[PDB]
């Protein structure tokens, strides 16, 4: 409550993303054509902003958590694999192992 | 840089600031409406102040950018709505004095006193006790003293003050382009260059005194049966070729007649339909009630409540004393954060409010994907509207013996039927004749046509003309009634009010043609449609995003309001007031006088 500001989300970038890149600057951004010189005002706006959270609010608002996962197989032969278990070991039965 | 590029990423980093700082104000505001404390005002107070401030900055800001260099419509009226001036153009003593004429009259207006001639130490305020007295006597006297006393000492004091307020809001309007302040008003209504649906600012006059002119036909045969039945309560005070006294009507003003029912009901014998003791006889909560509301709502094919609505909003009023104005409200904090604020009671007209709020609530829950600035109706107007059909569709007796409130072999008549409509019309066309004179009135005085010397005279020859009522006393020029008029001390808009009495039938017409509907119209229900919800959400989901003439045409199919709908739901009373009417004499003579004599 009153306001949690601590994750923010850029807004103003020169061009869109490349995949998996990564931009953490915080250059002033430049819309108009006079040079900005760093500093806020007209046609010179901070890129950064923050996602104000409070519980009272309505679903499409509340902060998500999201995780992503990327496989890539550059070469491994033998890497990270599934998993196994159990299965009830017995003897002197001719079984199928 | 396209010269208009900076127009967008100027509006965003606006639409996103905006909306969050709006949503501080208002949570502040919510709280201290629910919870009256002494520390809460300062809690929004601030608020408030930071965001007005801010808002102005970015007024201030926005007019660096031109608004003939933009192409795209939406950007165009997002910005042509926020770079208004407003006040603040004026020389700024100016506009110090111009507050204070504003506070001094709303002030006057709130805490007027009258005090009896027989008894000056205890006396009356106007809230409690005044409209009582001028709803519920019964006697000639004392009506004639409660109505002649607020137009002598609230109607006296406001005059040489209201004269300041009109030129120095005309001051304030001609600097905006504006030729007066009327025209300020009339701009509501306005849309340029759409290629056909364009509205000149002027023809919104043209269409008020074109579509006034069809209703004159019902209004002069309902204005016939109230006299000849208010010609029984007061025998041989009233003239059958006359007027009416101004203060026979049931309030101050003369606005609503609806407190006539009890002196001119048709039936006297045959009571209507209500659901009170049905209710409570099941044992029926503040829960039920708008369980039964969000039902109703769903069954047309519009979403749920959400979900954040039922634990935060107060629905009953807290059960110690916690001071909360017990006035319904629909709030929409923004946010997707929607509430509802009412103190409700378990009472059949409580379960219509109910409805007719949550009206608001769904139309709020349509748009809350526009750009930030265009989260509004159409027009002023188009709000009440869309919010009251739900309470007209919803008070049919088919819809109440559907719920489980009716007895089920509950038979209705045309007696009862009757009876309804004319309680329906004692409120509905009642209040259209003087709306639009008051309004006419207005803009008449700030165009500049009424020299202020004859103020008061031709606003009373008008109430001889238009609505066909007279005042009981004359008044030479030292007083000024329309400033007894709480919409008029407050610098408040009057046309609403008569654009949605059309609006409202208009829209009820338009879906209820849709549910395959084949009675008269005041039968007409929207329950268990799908058609109907789809074409009303069509509309719903707009907001401001497109010129209210296009709101209209994808309801109803035409592109202004028509009274036609109108008379279409009242023809079965129109049917019977012509019978009833075969020996008076319909209209009035503007002659008659309650002392000349
Ligand atoms: C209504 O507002 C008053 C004013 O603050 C609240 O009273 C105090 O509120 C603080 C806020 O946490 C509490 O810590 C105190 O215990 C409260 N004291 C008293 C005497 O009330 C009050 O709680 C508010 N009402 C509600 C229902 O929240
Ligand atoms: C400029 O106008 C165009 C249409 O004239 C807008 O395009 C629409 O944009 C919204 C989202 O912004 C989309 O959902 C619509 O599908 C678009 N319409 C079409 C036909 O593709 C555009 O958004 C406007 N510019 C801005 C900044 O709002
Ligand atoms: C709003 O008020 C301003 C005065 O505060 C009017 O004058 C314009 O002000 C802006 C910046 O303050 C200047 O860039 C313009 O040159 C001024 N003159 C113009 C626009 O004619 C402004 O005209 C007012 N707004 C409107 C729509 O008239
Ligand atoms: C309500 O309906 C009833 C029956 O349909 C009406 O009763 C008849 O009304 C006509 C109208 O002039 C009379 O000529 C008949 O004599 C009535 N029937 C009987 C048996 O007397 C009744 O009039 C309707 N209500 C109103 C107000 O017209
Ligand atoms: C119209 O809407 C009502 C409201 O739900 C539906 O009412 C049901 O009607 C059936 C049979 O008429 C009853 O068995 C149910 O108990 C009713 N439900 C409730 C909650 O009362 C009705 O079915 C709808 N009309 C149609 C044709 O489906
Ligand atoms: C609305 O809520 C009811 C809960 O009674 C649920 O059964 C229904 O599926 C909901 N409908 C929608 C469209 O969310």
């Amino acid at each position: 409550v009153s306001g949690n500001y601590n994750y923010l989300y850029r807004l103003f970038r020169k061009s869109n993303l490349k995949p998996f890149e990564r931009d953490i600057s915080t250059e002033i951004y430049q819309a108009g054509n006079k040079p900005c010189n760093g500093v806020a005002g007209f046609n010179c706006y901070f890129p950064l902003r923050s996602y104000g959270f409070r519980p009272t609010y309505g679903v499409g608002h509340q902060p998500y958590r999201v995780v992503v996962l990327s496989f890539e197989l550059l070469h491994a032969p033998a890497t990270v694999c599934g998993p196994k278990k159990s299965t009830n070991l017995v003897k002197n039965k001719c079984v199928n192992f | 840089s396209t010269i208009e590029e900076q127009a967008k990423t100027f509006l965003d980093k606006f639409n996103h600031e905006a909306e969050d700082l709006f949503y501080q104000s208002s949570l502040a505001s919510w709280n201290y409406n629910t919870n009256i404390t002494e520390e809460n005002v300062q809690n929004m107070n601030n608020a408030g102040d930071k965001w007005s401030a801010f808002l102005k900055e970015q007024s201030t800001l926005a007019q660096m950018y031109p608004l003939q260099e933009i192409q795209n419509l939406t950007v165009k009226l997002q910005l042509q709505a926020l770079q208004q001036n407003g006040s603040s153009v004026l020389s700024e003593d100016k506009s110090k004095r111009l507050n204070t004429i504003l506070n001094t009259m709303s002030t006057i207006y709130s805490t007027g006193k009258v005090c009896n001639p027989d008894n000056p130490q205890e006396c009356l305020l106007l809230e409690p006790g005044l409209n009582e007295i001028m709803a519920n006597s019964l006697d000639y006297n004392e009506r004639l003293w409660a109505w002649e006393s607020w137009r002598s000492e609230v109607g006296k004091q406001l005059r040489p003050l209201y004269e300041e307020y009109v030129v120095l809001k005309n001051e304030m309007a001609r600097a905006n382009h504006y030729e007066d302040y009327g025209d300020y008003w009339r701009g509501d209504y306005e849309v340029n260059g759409v290629d056909g649906y364009d509205y000149s600012r002027g023809q919104l006059i043209e269409d008020v005194e074109h579509t006034f002119e069809e209703i004159k036909p019902l209004y002069e045969h309902l204005h016939a049966y109230v006299r000849a039945k208010l010609m029984n309560a007061y025998p041989s005070y009233i003239s059958p070729i006359g007027c009416l006294p101004a203060h026979l009507l049931g309030d101050m003003w003369g606005r609503f007649w609806t407190n006539l029912y009890s002196l001119t009901v048709p039936f006297g014998q045959k009571p209507n339909i209500d659901v009170t003791d049905a209710m409570v006889d099941q044992a029926w909560d503040a829960q039920r009630i708008f369980k039964e509301a969000e039902k109703f709502f769903v069954s047309v094919g519009l979403p749920n409540m959400t979900q954040g609505f039922w634990e935060n909003s107060m629905l009953t009023d807290p059960g110690n004393v916690q001071k909360a104005v017990c006035h319904p409200t629909a709030w929409d904090l923004g946010k997707g954060d929607f509430r509802i604020l009412m103190c409700t009671k378990v009472t059949m007209d409580d379960f219509l409010t109910a409805h007719h709020e949550m009206g608001h609530i769904q139309y709020d829950m349509a748009y809350a994907a526009q750009p930030f600035l265009l989260r509004n109706g159409a027009n002023e107007g188009f709000h009440e509207a869309v919010g009251e059909i739900m309470s007209l569709s919803a008070a049919t007796p088919k819809h109440l013996k559907s719920i489980g409130l009716l007895s089920p072999d509950f038979q209705e008549d045309n007696e009862t039927e009757i009876n309804f409509l004319l309680k329906q019309a004692l409120t509905i066309v009642g209040t259209l004749p003087f709306t639009y004179m008051l309004e006419k009135w207005r803009w008449m005085v700030f165009k500049g046509e009424i020299p202020k010397d004859q103020w008061m005279k031709k606003w009373w020859e008008m109430k001889r003309e238009i609505v066909g009522v007279v005042e009981p006393v004359p008044h030479d020029e030292t007083y000024c009634d329309p400033a007894s008029l709480f919409h008029v001390s407050n610098d408040y808009s009057f046309i609403r009010y008569y654009t949605r009495t059309l609006y409202q039938f208009q829209f009820q017409e338009a879906l209820c043609q849709a549910a395959k509907h084949e009675g008269p119209l005041h039968k007409c229900d929207i329950s268990n449609s799908t058609e109907a919800g789809q074409k009303l959400f069509n509309m719903l989901r707009l907001g401001k995003s497109e010129p209210w003439t296009l709101a209209l045409e994808n309801v109803v199919g035409a592109k202004n309001m028509n009274v036609r709908p109108l008379l279409n739901y009242f023809e079965p009373l129109f049917t019977w007031l012509k019978d009833q009417n075969k020996n008076s004499f319909v209209g009035w003579s503007t002659d008659w006088s309650p002392y000349a004599d």
